[PDB]
């Protein structure tokens, strides 16, 4: 998971800034299409939250790529099609969590643990954005072309997130050579205003 | 099982206590959620996450249970004896006001389906800085288990780099009073 | 007696209106509040679900 | 039975939790009757103008736990008193009670008087060098 090379990132961050910080400071130590629709409604919320769904359960991460999920084959096709087309922005949340909650440890240095920590501060106001969605569907006010978009902004802002989290891995940007890459992602989102 | 049941035990967990549905699994040293059938496994994934909270809460009590009762951890050892029961008093409070809301929402009674309504998404959601917050305390205990006086103050020392400005505060005014 | 009141430290009053850094997007010195979220976008349907940024000040 | 620390017995049809939180707090309260106790014998003139002096302190701090009490008594007749809130209310008041327990039980099992009790409660406050309140 992407929760354990941030740790790595932490552990050589840590070991190649103490080399580099000459400042003392040592890092911290069958079913109805009404029904269909409400499991699967549970089970995004579960899968918003990295948990397998009754009828939507996810498929273990290879390597460091997005969460897969397991539909059941006997959903609509329409419906299976715009569950894998949201599925995106939960695995993506998922991985960029995890890639947050690990890489934010003193030992991945202050601007990687800065960096990981606005990350989970994104995904806290993304949670904020799906727990809201969630108790419109228990008002019964979330439909699923509501659902599919209300994800679409959010699948593509966890699919950017996911991108850039791909991309710093890949490079194992640290320090310098990780401010370099955010001015490199800061031009690559020069489409992107948000 | 009902939403409340589990509620009751996640908020029990917080406070160390087994609940009706969920009871300390001591092999993973977390509250297990009794193998009851009607159990969701999201319910069960958020009861785990409930349960690492109530995993270190009684991590830092049994530390504080054991550090208290040494005298011979010195006047630095008991300094940061008193600085952890400081934090977890702190913790303490963070859970009752915790509790509090969600007996607000169990009083009001109403599945309101609005954005404010206590789900259990959005506990596990406004607990998850929590619980970021006490991950970090554990993981510092953990590095600073058996260290006292100036190993104490080397450790806390280190500990003030923490990467999380919240957690960088912290670690801060807890070195600060240590080195008091 | 009290867990006294974290009036002093920026960073004490911080985790006191945070709960101890609970509090994710609140801020609160009463201890009766009933805790909601902020309300769904009516947006959210029509532009989707936007990361909410916080703001620089 | 002696000098131990005051026993309840619960109800055991009380939920296990709730006993458990409840077994957590008896403590304060077996720590207040022991101290109250203490207090009314000690504060007997024949004990001497220190430690009656002692006592009466100890009497007007346990009339400041009473008055706490009797708030958190209102504050549950207004119905506005949960069980957590009350647990974290008292913890701090809790340790503060059985310092003070501690402090009493070891003056007593010293017999500190005069001199002696003043150098005890020098040690004490030394003791109390990692608790500012």
């Amino acid at each position: 998971s992407t929760l354990q090379q941030s740790l790595e990132l932490k552990r050589k961050m840590l070991r190649d800034k103490q080399n580099k910080k000459n400042s003392g400071q040592h890092l911290p130590i069958t079913l109805p299409l009404a029904s269909q629709e409400s499991a699967v409604v549970e089970d995004l919320l579960y899968v918003l939250v990295g948990v397998d769904g009754r009828y939507v359960s996810a498929q273990p991460l290879a390597g460091r790529q997005s969460r897969t999920f397991l539909v059941d084959p006997n959903l609509d096709l329409s419906i299976r099609e715009l569950v894998h087309r949201i599925l995106p922005v939960a695995a993506s949340y998922s991985a960029v969590t995890r890639f947050i909650e690990e890489k934010s440890s003193f030992e991945y240095g202050q601007v990687n643990h800065a960096l990981a920590a606005a990350m989970r501060t994104l995904v806290k106001e993304h949670l904020i954005l799906v727990s809201q969605l969630e108790q419109l569907h228990r008002q019964g006010l979330l439909s699923l072309q509501k659902l599919w978009f209300y994800i679409q902004p959010a699948m593509r802002t966890m699919d950017i997130l996911a991108s850039l989290a791909t991309s710093v891995d890949k490079g194992e940007c640290l320090g310098g050579s990780t401010l370099s890459l955010l001015h490199d992602r800061s031009f690559s989102y020069t489409g992107d205003s948000q | 099982i009902t939403e409340a049941a589990l509620v009751r035990d996640i908020l029990y967990v917080f406070q160390g206590i087994d609940g009706k549905n969920i009871k300390m699994n001591n092999t993973e040293n977390c509250y297990k959620v009794e193998g009851k059938a009607n159990l969701s496994r999201s319910l069960r994934d958020t009861a785990v996450r409930l349960s690492e909270l109530g995993w270190l809460h009684n991590k830092i009590r049994r530390y504080t249970d054991q550090r208290s009762l040494d005298r011979s951890f010195g006047l630095v050892g008991q300094s940061f004896c008193a600085a952890l029961h400081q934090e977890l008093r702190e913790y303490y409070r963070l859970l009752s006001v915790l509790h509090s809301q969600l007996q607000l929402e169990d009083d009001q009674g109403v599945n309101l389906g609005l954005e404010s309504s206590l789900t259990l998404r959005r506990l596990l959601v406004w607990t998850y800085d929590p619980k970021i917050r006490l991950k970090t305390l554990a993981a510092l205990v953990d590095h600073c288990q058996g260290r006292k006086g100036g190993e104490l103050a080397s450790a806390v020392h280190a500990y003030t780099k923490t990467g999380d400005p919240y957690m960088r505060s912290l670690v801060q005014h807890i070195l600060s009073l240590v080195s008091h | 007696f009290s867990f006294g009141d974290p009036c002093g430290d920026r960073f004490e009053r911080d985790t006191r209106v945070s709960l101890f850094g609970a509090l994710v997007h609140s801020r609160t010195y009463d201890m009766d509040v009933r805790l909601g979220l902020p309300p769904v976008p009516d947006n959210a349907d029509l532009s989707g679900l936007a990361i909410k940024v916080p703001p620089s000040v």
